[PDB]
């Protein structure tokens, strides 16, 4: 809107190139287009979300929306900037917002104070683009299906132009990765899914009868003890964030720890195995959203071509950054034009279809619940499943099919393996 | 046959792999030199990602090729 | 006071109170204040660093409000430097913020006696002229450098720390001291003193270890034909039909847990050097910790290094695991008073009083003992030596015309056609054309006066012109998150720091470290 200001993006989108994208206009409108006409979506705002939101402001994206379901934490001010103190308790989304329209002369950033899980399709077809910055995987595998829904099919070709752009953003410590989607060409998050690590999960057999670790300890003196004896009040639940309840855990934590004797029970550690809680720093989140902003505005200019799905960062021994091209799964539970033709057994019943997409480790879903043909097989989502907590019965009524999944939230699509 | 499979912060081991070994093989074999738990290492060639019940060859590794250690993150 | 804690707790969990402590002592110099320069600073800010001072001559532009997060339209005219400040100052109110309304050259020139007060220099998009100029003052006042760029879509960065000596290594998977190769007397006096699945693995492994060295000799070093067969040994142990989870995990453990005793190959180039052989009232901190290990290894170490002490966890009764934890505990204690004998004996050698080193860095040291590690870098000059540059490492790259390296030389090139024209590569619209010739002619110079046989597609010529010399925000931004991070890794000697130049492509989205 002023002299010189926008120099540093015109001579990307007047000029024209050698590594320029094949679909490349060098114009001297191009600018002014971006700024009026592309919207984009920004889910998460905090670490990722904070520095994603300036990145995109100053690449040339003026309609811009943040989603965020979590209001402003003391503990975020150390890698979100759009916070302050003074803004601690309100939603991340609005201030997040309230600050970059302000910075940035004529931004004009919309908040959502909601969690993504609440809008339907017709929300998201909005954007033309969406970038994640999420700090669960469920959200992502989440957001994941509901970007594949808008995928329209033409007869078995896929149409172009309903392909939404999903760039997604990882951090955790000094490791940081980022990825491109383009849900029905590129592989989703549900193929790669495996590339994340395993959950460190403590058999219950040690947290209650041999612990050794701080870390078990805590974890008993929370997974069981508060559960037990309702240190405040009957009903009411651990709230992580309460120093009092922290407080107290630690202080049971600390005389568990006592009884077998180990040593090691420090107030933060008593928060990071209650919380959960994943080390960060402003460094790396600055990197990884700088470079799925980028992507971001290659994808929208087509200045340049888009990275190929993914790349992975490491600060801790120098600098490090693997940049590769994962396979498409031709048999992605999610992104697989077709149903998933996976017959598993003929006369070994249906219990090994749950405990199959339950376990698998290629569709990990979460309390699971199985549709046939339109009868209920038990849904674990509280009165329709105890009608049916309850077989060969069925176990033949399929035939030999298209019993039909829909897990709480992994994905917001309904699965079709036959 | 001697590949090599570079680490997460690129140090790259060199190992000895006949094309038979499972893939899975071919992680313990990284964890005897660097300590990294087969658990949680995520093998990729050259765009596939190594199934640590196939072998090598399955893979089309080969000579010197390289593997690269792999990771996705969760937080945000 | 308390509320310290609460908001760098998620960095702390990272870098522990006492690398905060370093952190929030320091104080950087960031010289020229442009999107990089911001951005670096401001992930420095951030974290709580100590104290900055930007040194920025220049008048803040419309294009700079333009592709800057901490100046808007509003400080267009002031400057720069000072303008960047007072926004910066605001997202932290612990840090201490000061300017200097000065060019480099400006101080270079009338006080380079300056920079001495720094922790760090951080300098931003700067020319040949003053990146050697200044690479060479800080480098002779002992002062650690850091030169970022950023150009178009690539992200250059130099790191210039003549040596730079880190004991927290911090390193991401290593393997476990249990040391059952080589064990000592109490560990063995342990497992001589040997619910079935509450049982340490080590133990299992240590005890059918301890038998297969009767009926043989052996050791199980061989490995593929032993290890694989010491395993089915070990199942031959599983008790009447019912569990054995421990022993299973013993098993897949044998992989690692025989040999595990043996001195890293970094450690002895440490022992090895110069600065660990011949000491004096001058010799540091760090290299004397070093001898005082090397002693340590040759006297009572027995050959290797201190115990580590740590074991990872593992099924068995509670205080099963304990009494082991404590075994190898003790035994860490012991081997590190050991080496804090050698220690003083070495202080005392030299005069600096036996207390001139804390307990606490002597536990730490031996703690870490195998992953230390230290880090030198060739001067900026000796890289633009012609005798001296290494030529060896550029061609080496240059076998892939799509290696980021081939940025490295077209800066090289683009620096070139700068002091030679006066302008960069195409800044204004026209000038695109006309430079791109102009431009070649800057890399073969360049390349002729070094003598690098190599082949540049004319693509990254055109490329570079196209660029220019714009500095896009998420470049920059990336560029400082990297940056940032070296910083306080030299701050806190808390990590690894990258080894000389570094360099990130935006079009691919891809970066590679260099010569060294
Ligand atoms: N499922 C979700 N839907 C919408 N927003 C989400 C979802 N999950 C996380 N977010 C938001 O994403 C961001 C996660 O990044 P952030 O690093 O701040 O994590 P926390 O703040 O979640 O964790 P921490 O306590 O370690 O800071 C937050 O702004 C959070 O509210």
């Amino acid at each position: 809107d002023w002299e010189g200001r926008w120099n540093h993006v015109k001579k990307f989108l007047e000029r024209s190139g050698p590594f320029t994208h094949p679909d490349f206009e060098p114009s001297t409108e191009s600018l002014q287009f971006l700024l009026d006409t592309c919207k984009v979506l920004v889910i998460g705002a905090g670490g990722l979300g904070c520095e994603l939101l300036k990145n995109l402001a100053l690449s040339g994206f003026r309609q811009i929306h943040v989603i965020d379901m979590d209001t402003i934490d003391v503990s975020n001010l150390n890698r979100q900037f759009l916070f302050r103190p003074k803004d601690i308790g309100r939603p991340k989304a609005e201030v997040a917002a309230e600050f970059l329209n302000d910075r940035v002369p004529n931004c004009n950033v919309v908040p959502h104070f909601n969690k993504i899980q609440d809008f339907n399709d017709t929300f998201y077809r909005q954007f033309h683009i969406i970038v994640c910055g999420l700090d669960s995987i469920i959200a992502r595998r989440w957001i994941n299906g509901m970007l594949i829904s808008l995928l329209n099919y033409e007869d078995g070709v896929l149409d172009p132009s309903s392909i939404v752009p999903l760039i997604d953003g990882g951090t955790e410590g000094f490791k940081g990765n980022a990825r491109v989607i383009l849900p029905g060409m590129t592989a989703c998050i549900e193929c790669t899914l495996e590339l994340y690590p395993p959950q460190v999960n403590f058999p219950m057999a040690t947290i209650a009868s041999m612990p050794r670790l701080p870390e078990h300890c805590i974890e008993y003196v929370r997974m069981l003890q508060w559960p037990k004896e309702q240190p405040f009040g009957e009903g009411v639940p651990l709230d992580g964030d309460d120093p009092e309840h922290i407080q107290w855990i630690f202080q049971k934590s600390l005389e568990r720890a006592s009884q077998y004797n180990i040593r090691g029970v420090t107030y933060r550690l008593t928060q990071g195995v209650v919380k959960r809680i994943i080390p960060a720093v402003a460094s790396t989140n600055a990197v990884i959203a700088a470079v799925c902003a980028t992507e971001v505005f290659k994808i929208a200019t087509s200045a340049y071509i888009p990275l190929n799905n993914y790349l992975v960062f490491n600060d801790v021994d120098g600098l490090y950054t693997y940049t590769f091209e994962a396979e498409r799964k031709e048999n992605c539970p999610a992104c697989s034009q077709l149903p998933q033709n996976i017959q598993f057994s003929p006369s070994a019943k249906l219990q090994e279809v749950l405990d199959y997409l339950t376990n698998s480790a290629s569709l990990q879903m979460k309390s699971p619940a199985i549709t046939a043909t339109n009868r209920t097989l038990y849904l674990q989502s509280v009165t329709s499943i105890e009608e049916r907590t309850r077989k060969e019965l069925g176990l033949v009524d399929g035939q030999e099919a298209v019993a039909d999944v829909t897990t709480p939230q992994t994905v917001l699509f309904k699965l079709h393996f036959t | 046959m001697l590949i090599k499979v570079k680490t997460l912060t690129g140090k790259e081991i060199e190992i000895d792999i006949e094309p038979t070994d499972k893939v899975e093989r071919i992680k313990e074999r990284v964890e005897e030199k660097e300590g990294i738990p087969p658990q949680q290492q995520r093998l990729i060639y050259s765009g596939k990602q190594m199934n640590d019940e196939k072998t090598a060859a399955d893979y089309k590794i080969l000579g010197g090729s390289v593997l690269h250690l792999v990771l996705a993150l969760r937080g945000g | 006071k308390l509320l310290k804690e609460q908001k760098y707790d998620r960095q702390l969990r990272l870098w522990g109170d006492h690398g905060q402590e370093a952190l929030e002592s320091a104080h950087v110099c960031l010289i020229n204040a442009t999107a990089t320069g911001t951005e670096i600073l401001k992930n420095l800010v951030l974290p709580g660093i100590g104290s900055f001072t930007i040194i920025d001559g220049n008048q803040v532009s419309g294009e700079d409000a333009g592709n800057n997060f901490f100046l808007q339209r509003s400080s267009i005219g002031k400057n720069r430097a000072e303008a960047a400040m007072e926004f910066l100052q605001e997202l932290n109110s612990d840090v201490s913020g000061s300017f200097v309304e000065e060019s480099p050259e400006n101080l270079l020139d009338n006080d380079p006696s300056f920079f001495c007060r720094f922790t760090v220099v951080v300098a931003t998009q700067l020319p040949e002229s003053t990146s050697l100029r200044l690479a060479d003052v800080l480098w002779n006042s002992q002062i650690p450098l850091l030169i970022c760029r950023t150009y178009g879509l690539v992200g250059y960065m130099r790191i210039i720390i003549k040596e730079h000596p880190v004991i927290e290594s911090h390193p991401d998977n290593a393997l476990e001291d249990l040391r059952l190769d080589k064990p000592f007397p109490e560990l063995r006096e342990h497992f001589q003193s040997y619910d079935h699945s509450h049982t340490p693995w080590i133990v299992i492994i240590a005890k059918y270890l301890a038998q297969w060295y009767s009926e043989t000799n052996g050791r199980i070093p061989k490995t593929y034909k032993e290890k694989e067969d010491f395993r089915d040994l070990i199942r031959q142990g599983i008790l009447k039909p019912e569990d054995e989870e421990n022993f299973e995990e013993a098993i897949k453990n044998v992989n690692t847990a025989l040999n595990t005793t043996q001195i890293p190959s970094s450690i002895e180039d440490i022992f090895n050097d110069d600065r660990c052989i011949n000491i004096t009232k001058q010799t540091p901190s760090f290299w004397i910790l070093a001898r005082a290990l090397k002693e340590f290894v040759a006297k009572e170490g027995q050959g290797n290094l201190p115990v580590r002490g740590t074991i990872p966890d593992m099924i068995a009764d509670s205080g099963k695991y304990i009494k082991l934890q404590n075994v190898y505990r003790e035994k860490a204690k012991k081997d590190a008073a050991a080496v804090g004998n050698h220690v003083a004996k070495l202080l005392q050698s030299i005069g600096q009083a036996p207390e001139s080193i804390s307990e606490k860095e002597l536990k730490l040291l031996c703690s870490n003992s195998a992953f230390l590690r230290v880090v030198r870098c060739r001067s900026l000059a000796e890289e633009y030596g012609l005798d001296t540059i290494n030529k060896d490492e550029i061609i080496s790259s240059m076998d892939n015309p799509d290696n980021e390296i081939v940025l490295y030389l077209m800066l090289r090139a683009v620096d070139r056609f700068h002091k030679q024209q006066g302008r960069y590569p195409g800044v204004s619209n026209y000038q695109v054309e006309e430079d791109i010739g102009k431009l070649k002619s800057c890399l073969t110079g360049f390349l002729q006066e070094y003598g690098l046989s190599v082949m540049v597609k004319d693509d990254y010529v055109h490329e570079f012109c196209r660029y220019g010399a714009a500095e896009p925000h998420t470049i920059a931004a990336f560029l400082g998150g990297a940056a940032a991070q070296e910083v306080i890794k030299i701050i806190t000697k808390q990590f690894v720091i990258f080894n000389n130049t570094y360099i990130y492509s935006g079009m691919s989205q891809t970066s590679a470290t260099f010569q060294l």
